[PDB]
RNA sequence: AAAAUUUAAAUUUUUUUUUUUUU
């Protein structure tokens, strides 16, 4: 039982947002060029990750190394003050994360135009900084950020986006509170199309609603790669009017 | 009169000529007769960018050229490696770029030069001529399948650094020009590379020559003979580099004198690093840029 | 501070701490205002021009008619907006038929009750949704409203913006409300919040209390019973405060369950703990301390010049705790508990019947009467009443209001009028709720 | 180490900065520190943040979380914990800085735990974490500057009952909204290298690789204080040092360090 | 648990228990490990407190990574039996250590070869009814005698010096100090903290030197 | 030299700024500042509609009475103001005097001796925000004007709030150095006031 | 009317056990 209102029947959330409603919404670019070539900032709601991309490059190793392609690195960190309640130990070979680790390579495994960067290495750092739920698809959005911002050849935007099940009713951008609260799925979201990247399901769902529940987050998702690309558009005009 | 830059913001993150301008995932058109090319994939009409970038149509070509990436190496340019590892007759080298370069085991000037032919000792003694991490200037010659590039030395004029230091810019500021050793009031060199990578050392003799023993290049050795008075004088020329660099400003030779002359302000060579001041002199050629030429 | 969309829509951070076990855990929580709040009304024609449906497709309901209870000018026609404190004082009141038709809950009155009590927030609950083309309640969602949100003030309590919102949300109303000349009525109990408006501080408002807004009604004399509310002998006791008994939980120090006061013995009654093994008694009427049987209370143990026979530290209460088990396994001398908190009243709405003695014949006035109760092991409450001369060959429904700390007797107070005395038709009624049987009709949303 | 260069800058390098007329690589006076940034207050979910740049790009983060402790069943009452990026948990630079601000912010050292103190049982365990993005120095004495501002930007919500939980044993209870600074004198550290008969204050990554040797000097409560360590940069140009170049550094720290403070100490 | 080890089944513990200028000296011995090159034996005995320790040499090992001119120190410390210090308290030491040692060892005479250094705090007695601090000292005197037996090149004999929670490592005959380490003390008491460090270390290196040259 | 207490401008009804409009109330000023020992300064200045430059504006001070000066035909005709503006006994308090000086010194060439900072010497004590906008809410209970400081003061006569914005930014920079002329004798930074404000008035 | 003219693409191994986040 809980004390709370999850869902009003007059049609508000927790902070009072309608069911196909976001949180706000922040990226930015070059934020640290002193740094890496690839460097981005993204706040959605209080989740607020710093992305950094190395590359492409050579490898430490010559074992380490390919004659066709390039390799891709996932290092996520999460930190102990990333929640509310601090963590006691650390996550750094932690199951847990491993498989998110798995996950981002096998989702940009096909973005990047892998042979026209052979010998060289990618190498993609995450810093989770504060935590607001709608976690995994917090990550994709800034992902897509990173490698934009240093230009890697690619096919396509990416959207990443965690929408939930209260009983009946879609939730477009859960909170962790929401996230403990019901059934939620998290939506890899390729470009303008009707094509999955990432598809993960935690919790119970019944089967019937899972069609129109796919159908919800596309209009999210497609939101999404809108705002971040005039928000890179404005950026991108800045340059040159006064690089120029 | 201080000591550090000590700045408070408190309760923040962060502070907060017309062409196409394109993202990837976007059309550029789907007329069939344009040529594909970088930055752009495709699929039998639609023309898609890859990049942050801006299209270029070149008369029947169309291609992105993006903003953001690593330095492009070419054939012929005149670029600093710092040296990477030692190969079978192999050496590998920094450019800056994507990959390093590679350097043959004759692709260098010999002691004595060509009258030393060759011999298989030599591979016996590369470590000899040259080791890890050290400067020198290469001349670029052409490239792989992939587009990773080789160097060389064809000249006396390319070889290992001494009698200085050397700083780094971003490969975007430096402009090209059909010369890249310049000369400076202060009896001092610059060795642009291209790449982004900066040498500064004093004039040699060579270098008045080129204006007007041999044994000595693969040298630990400088001129024994340096004043501070060459010495000050190499970081005040120091400072005004990333004074550009950090006001975003493409080299010129001249901006450089100009950077020079501006900086005679200030006799205190520590006070070179400020992110107004550099900014003030930035601002002061960029109002000089608005009278000559 | 705040910072907006290009939807013209605002956020900020509303952030506190949260104090669970003890702990001092920090919450912090972005906070959306929208600019699309209905005002849910009839005569309104602009908040139904914002309405937008819901995930299943839905415009709702605007339910509160032009007409209310029209009343003397400069009344007029009014609709009505509450305290908590006047809900938590008379929530039966609201369940009147015959009267209060026209309410807007304000977000933060919700949100007090849900802080105070849950099944009372169920009726809330129930109450809004289901009412009707008689009586009509909405929720207006003020601190999601944007023109009725407001901050917290520099130096300033969370009671203080509680009040000044209300008021804020009252504000906004009548504004709306002007073009229709129905009007806003706020009422009160609070004193302080009855004095800040004496001024009329801002708003030329209607800030009335209760019996302020009672003693308006045209039918005020059927309602003023359900008003909730020397006598003394010695005084008793007080329950322990709140670190007191989170501070007394973990130790061993405290504990509870039910007890059971007994009828052929109303001053004695026994709990069955979790720890005990035997029904561990309670003796005395200030050991009992004014709680009812059958209720959720926090017991102390008594030390063994209190035990019976058929210090400041814990340290020695936990060595005499289990010195009790000693004693337990006696059944010679065994031990006696006191209260020293309430876990939980198990009150509801009571039925009982009157003293002859309490009531005077030749009165027409108020007056103190006691209720014998239906349940024989309750004691009876003083109801200071008008109507007595007609309620005493009559059943009655009650509703306990409080104790405080001279009454012998709970203060209380009379709700439901229900029928004569050995009628069957009435005995039909309180057999079946004393019996806790469900009778009323299916409401319009089982429809 | 982190940067491979070459031989004959080493000399050069070292020849510079070994002028009697001593000349540092940008040419500050032998006493200035570098220009950086500072930024805290950022992490609303936190006690209090830090944000802090540096001139080559160098990039950490401090967070600061608190916790309500028993000050009697645990004697750490203020616990450090580091991470760099790029580094595993095993490596020696990382293990060394985390156990030296431990020592740094030992509880009653330069730490005035007393203002850490809820009841006559109760305190506040509270946890220095750090995260570097970048170095290329060895990267100690930025790390310090970041903490000394969260500390200065770390409120902590306010006591309501009574303290004195032997009798009574009261459970303690905070106001929900009403948070107070903590007050706190936080100590700060300073890197110095030796060159020659030279002591250069801030040694950048460059004249951190020549040097002979170098120092690490605990400031406090404005004075001189401990920890303090004899430290290398490099490993191939250690050499040995004079005593009083070793007494000379100190008040060198020590008539610079409170205005290095000050314009720290401003608000 | 740990799935490599033998640690007992879990719920039990260990057992518990509750209440109920002076001289330094040393035993210093050589020779006596056959697996190294280099081994060094001392003993400690100081007024309420007895130490020992063993350093360990394996030494010139080759280095699969690549070339250096010039060699390369690896240090160890590990917990004997009884005491057991932090180990992030380690490794700070191990950081002290090889400092003064790249102002001792030739390593230009040892190209691409490495350096391993074995300390084993073996047993502390403390029976006095910063303390790693107290032990420093003598870290860098046994590792010098199992130096000299792999008979490594070495400048000096180096030492250190302890007057009161702080150490101080010298040359020269103490003309030159090579390690400083400070913890909380005095203030500017470190004028007496030359001292009585330095005659220590007066002492000390004539007792290291008895001990090979009479050998 | 010698501190007091802090001593705030007068009240803000009590004043508006009497501008000099011609030669006659420009030397009403140098008549009056020849006797005080103190003095407030403020300068305006577009750098659109000139090469050599004209300061749009110019205020300046006594401890009761601020002035706006008028200088488009007056910018060569500002050089009587150093008759009470190169003197030892009367610091010129301004907030960054530079431009203040320079524009002066670019087409006037005016005599710069003792001007008081209060921009960069309220970094050096803790004062912490420079602008003017703080001085003014701080120290002399004002708004700042941000978009209208950007607009020029070209044409005469000018906006009455507009003089009442930064001739509080007048009021803001002599309130931020009325406790400045209190408080730099405490803290041991006051040394260093003098010689920066030599070093403003001196190379050009 | 003869005569003839051009290229060149990189090889053989260094690491620390899995909890544990608010019905």
């Amino acid at each position: 039982m809980s004390r709370l209102e999850i869902y009003s029947p007059e049609g508000l959330r927790l902070d009072g947002r309608r069911w196909n409603e976001l949180r706000r919404f922040e990226s930015s670019i070059n934020t640290h060029p002193h740094a890496a070539d690839g460097s981005s900032y993204m706040e959605q709601g209080n989740n607020k990750i710093i992305t950094l991309v190395k590359g492409p490059k050579e490898p430490r190793l010559k074992s380490q190394m390919d004659t066709s392609k390039a390799l891709l690195n996932v290092s996520v960190n999460i930190t102990k003050f990333s929640k509310f309640e601090r963590s006691k130990s650390s996550h750094k070979n932690e199951r847990r994360v491993l498989e998110i680790q798995t996950s981002l390579v096998r989702m940009f495994e096909k973005n990047v135009m892998l042979n026209i960067y052979p010998r060289t290495v990618i190498d993609i750092e995450i810093h989770v900084l504060e935590q607001d739920g709608g976690i995994m698809g917090s990550l994709i959005n800034g992902i897509t950020l990173a490698l934009i911002d240093a230009g890697i050849s690619m096919f396509d935007y990416i959207s990443g986006i965690s929408v939930g099940l209260y009983d009946t009713t879609p939730l477009l951008d859960t909170n962790s509170l929401e996230e403990n609260a019901m059934s939620t799925v998290t939506l890899g979201v390729v470009g303008k199309s009707e094509k999955l990247s990432l598809l993960l399901v935690e919790d119970k769902i019944p089967l019937d609603r899972l069609e129109n529940v796919l159908a919800i987050g596309i209009a999210g998702a497609h939101r999404v790669r809108d705002l971040m690309d005039e928000e890179l558009r404005k950026h991108a005009q800045k340059r040159v009017s006064n690089a120029s | 009169s201080e000591v550090i830059t000590i700045t408070k913001r408190n309760g923040a993150f962060q502070n907060s000529s017309d062409s196409q301008i394109v993202t990837p995932g976007e059309l550029v058109t789907d007329d069939p007769i344009w040529m594909r090319g970088h930055g752009t994939y495709f699929l039998d009409n639609m023309t898609y960018s890859s990049v942050a970038g801006t299209v270029s149509r070149v008369n029947r070509l169309l291609s992105v050229i993006p903003l953001k990436g690593r330095y492009a190496p070419e054939t012929g340019d005149h670029v600093v490696g710092r040296i990477a590892e030692v190969g079978n007759k192999r050496w590998k080298v920094d450019i800056g770029g994507k990959q390093h370069a590679v350097l043959m085991l004759g692709s260098v000037n010999l002691p004595g030069g060509i009258l030393r032919r060759k011999s298989e000792s030599d591979e016996l003694q590369m470590r000899s001529f040259l080791k890890e991490g050290d400067l020198l200037n290469a001349e670029v010659q052409s490239l792989f399948q992939d587009g990773s590039a080789s160097l060389h030395t064809r000249s006396l004029k390319y070889g290992k650094l001494r009698n200085g230091m050397f700083c780094q810019v971003p490969s975007s500021l430096i402009v090209r020009a059909k010369n890249h050793t310049h000369n400076l009031p202060g009896n001092i060199t610059v060795v642009l590379g291209v790449n982004g990578y900066i040498w500064l050392r004093k004039t040699s003799q060579m270098d008045l020559a080129r204006d007007t023993s041999s044994w000595q290049i693969y040298s630990d050795e400088n001129d024994p003979s340096i004043s501070n008075n060459i010495r000050q004088a190499i970081c005040r020329y120091a400072n005004v580099i990333k004074a550009l660099a950090f006001c975003e400003i493409g080299i010129t030779q001249q901006r450089i004198v100009s950077a020079y002359e501006a900086s005679m302000v200030y006799s205190n060579v520590g006070e070179l690093i400020e992110k107004n001041v550099m900014e003030s002199i930035g601002s002061d050629i960029l109002t000089a840029e608005k009278m000559r030429g | 501070r705040r910072k907006r969309l290009a939807d013209g829509l605002s956020v900020t951070q509303k952030v506190f701490v949260r104090s669970r076990n003890g702990g001092a855990t920090k919450i912090v929580r972005e906070h959306y205002l929208r600019s699309d709040i209905p005002c849910l009304s009839r005569s309104c024609t602009k908040c139904p021009q914002i309405v937008v449906p819901d995930a299943q497709n839905e415009l709702p309901k605007f339910i509160l008619s032009d007409s209310p209870l029209e009343l003397s000018a400069p009344i007029g026609k009014h609709y009505v907006v509450l305290d908590t404190n006047v809900v938590l004082q008379a929530i039966d009141l609201l369940e009147n038929p015959n009267c209060f038709f026209d309410v807007i809950v304000p977000q933060i009155v919700l949100d007090e009750v849900r802080n105070k009590s849950y099944p009372v927030y169920t009726r809330l609950r129930t109450l809004c949704r289901d009412s009707d083309d008689h009586k009509r309640f909405i929720v207006f969602h003020n601190e999601f409203s944007e023109h009725t949100f407001v901050e917290r003030l520099p130096n300033e309590t969370i009671n203080d913006r509680n009040n000044r919102a209300i008021r804020k949300t009252c504000q906004w109303y009548s504004e709306h409300l002007k073009p229709y000349d129905i009007n806003v009525v706020l009422v009160t109990n609070d004193r302080l919040n009855r004095e800040a408006a004496t001024k009329e501080v801002e708003s030329n408002i209607i800030t009335k209390s209760l019996v302020q807004y009672i003693e308006l009604l045209p039918n005020a004399d059927d309602i003023r019973d359900s008003i909730p509310q020397t006598f003394s002998d010695f005084t008793f006791p007080e329950y322990y405060s709140t670190a007191r008994v989170m501070g007394g939980l973990k130790n061993g120090v405290l504990y509870q369950g039910n007890i059971q006061i007994s009828e052929y013995n109303f001053l004695e009654g026994s709990v069955s703990l979790p720890r005990f093994s035997k029904p561990v008694l309670i003796v005395g009427q200030k050991n009992l301390n004014r709680a009812f049987n059958g209720d959720q209370v926090i017991v102390e143990l008594l030390p063994q010049s209190e035990w019976k026979a058929p210090v400041i530290s814990d340290k020695q209460r936990r060595l005499l705790a289990k010195d009790a088990m000693i004693a337990q396994r006696s059944k010679k001398i065994q031990p006696t508990a006191k209260v020293v908190y309430i876990q939980r009243r198990s009150w509801r709405q009571y039925v009982g019947q009157l003293a002859p003695s309490s009531v005077d014949p030749q009165s027409s006035s108020t007056q103190n009467v006691f209720v014998i109760l239906m349940d024989k092991c309750l004691p009876k409450v003083r109801i200071r009443t008008r109507r007595a001369a007609e309620l005493l060959d009559k059943r009655i429904v009650i509703s306990i209001d409080s104790w405080p700390t001279t009454h012998k007797y709970p203060l209380g107070h009379f709700v439901r009028d229900l029928g004569t005395i050995e009628s069957a038709q009435a005995e039909t009624e309180a057999l079946l709720l004393e019996h806790d049987v469900e009778y009323r009709p299916f409401s319009k949303k089982v429809l | 180490g982190h940067m491979s260069l070459s031989v004959a800058e080493k000399s050069y390098l070292y020849d510079s900065l070994a002028s009697t007329p001593s000349i540092r690589p940008d040419g500050r006076l032998p006493h200035q520190f570098r220009p950086i940034e500072i930024f805290t207050d950022f992490l609303p979910s936190s006690n209090g943040s830090s944000r802090i740049i540096a001139s080559d790009g160098s990039e950490c983060i401090v967070s600061i979380k608190s916790k309500v402790v028993d000050h009697h069943v645990e004697n750490e009452l203020l616990q450090v914990d580091v991470d760099i990026a790029g580094q595993r948990d095993d490596a020696l630079v990382v293990e060394t800085i985390t156990s030296l601000l431990n020592k740094v912010l030992k509880s009653g050292s330069g730490v005035d735990s007393s203002k850490l103190q809820l009841t006559k049982k109760y305190s506040f365990k509270i946890f220095v974490d750090v995260l570097v993005i970048s170095s290329h120095s060895h990267p100690i004495s930025l790390i310090s500057f970041a903490i000394y501002s969260a500390l200065n930007s770390t409120y902590l919500p306010k006591l309501i009952s009574a303290f004195d939980d032997l009798e009574v044993e009261e459970l303690p209870t905070f106001h929900d909204y009403d948070m107070v600074k903590l007050d706190i004198n936080p100590p700060l550290v300073f890197i110095l290298a030796v060159v020659g008969n030279n002591m250069l204050l801030d040694p950048a990554a460059n004249e951190s690789e020549v040097a002979n040797n170098g120092l690490i000097i605990s400031w406090s409560n404005g004075k001189i204080t401990s920890p303090i360590r004899s430290v290398a940069l490099n490993d191939s140009n250690v050499k040995s040092f004079k005593p009083h170049l070793l007494k000379q550094g100190l008040a060198m720290v020590e008539k610079y360090a409170p205005d290095v403070v000050r314009s720290l100490e401003n608000l | 648990q740990d799935r490599r080890r033998l640690l007992g089944p879990a719920a039990a513990k260990p057992m518990a228990f509750s209440n109920t200028e002076s001289e330094q000296e040393l035993s210093l011995h050589t020779g006596f490990i056959e697996n190294c090159n280099g081994s060094a034996l001392v003993e400690a005995r100081s007024l309420g407190h007895q130490t020992s320790l063993i350093s360990a040499v394996y030494g010139p090992r080759s280095i699969r990574g690549s070339f250096t001119s010039q060699g390369t120190i690896s240090i160890q410390l590990k917990n004997g039996l009884l005491e057991k210090y932090n180990t992030n308290e380690l490794k700070e030491v191990s950081s002290f250590l090889m400092g003064i040692f790249n102002s001792v060892v030739n390593l230009s005479r040892y190209p691409k070869s490495g350096i391993d250094i074995f300390v084993y705090l073996t047993y502390d007695k403390d029976l006095t009814n910063s303390q790693i601090s107290s032990l420093i000292p003598h870290c860098i005197t046994s590792i010098t005698l199992a130096l000299a037996d792999a008979g490594i090149e070495l400048v000096d004999m180096a030492g250190a010096g302890e007057a009161n929670g702080t150490v101080v490592s010298f040359i020269k005959n103490g003309e030159e100090i090579v390690g400083f380490w400070k913890d909380d003390g005095d203030d500017e008491d470190l004028l007496e903290c030359l001292d009585r460090c330095k005659e220590q270390y007066n002492r000390y290196r004539d007792l290291m030197i008895s001990c090979l040259m009479n050998q | 030299l010698q501190i007091r207490e802090e001593i705030p401008s007068k009240s803000w009804d009590d004043s508006v700024p009497i501008w000099v409009d011609t030669s006659t109330e420009l030397e009403s000023m140098l008549e009056d500042l020849k006797n005080t020992k103190e003095i407030a300064v403020d300068l305006e200045h577009h750098d659109y509609r000139s090469y050599y430059g004209i300061v749009c504006l110019m205020q300046i001070s006594t401890r009761e009475r601020d002035y706006l000066v008028d200088t488009l035909k007056l910018r060569e005709n500002l050089h009587i103001l150093n008759e009470v503006f190169t003197n030892p006994s009367i610091v010129k308090v301004f907030h960054g005097a530079f431009m203040n000086i320079i524009w002066l010194q670019r087409d006037l060439g005016l005599y710069v001796v003792g001007l008081f900072d209060t921009y960069h010497a309220s970094k050096a004590i803790g004062l912490p925000r420079h602008s003017l906008a703080y001085l003014l809410e701080n120290f002399a209970n004002f708004k700042t004007s941000k978009k209208y400081q950007l607009a020029d003061w070209r044409i005469r006569p000018l906006s009455k709030p507009m003089t009442a914005y930064a001739r509080a930014d007048t009021h803001f920079l002599l309130n931020i150095y009325d406790q400045l002329r209190n408080k730099l004798i405490e803290s041991n930074k006051l040394a260093g006031v003098l010689y920066e404000s030599r070093n403003v008035a001196k190379r050009r």
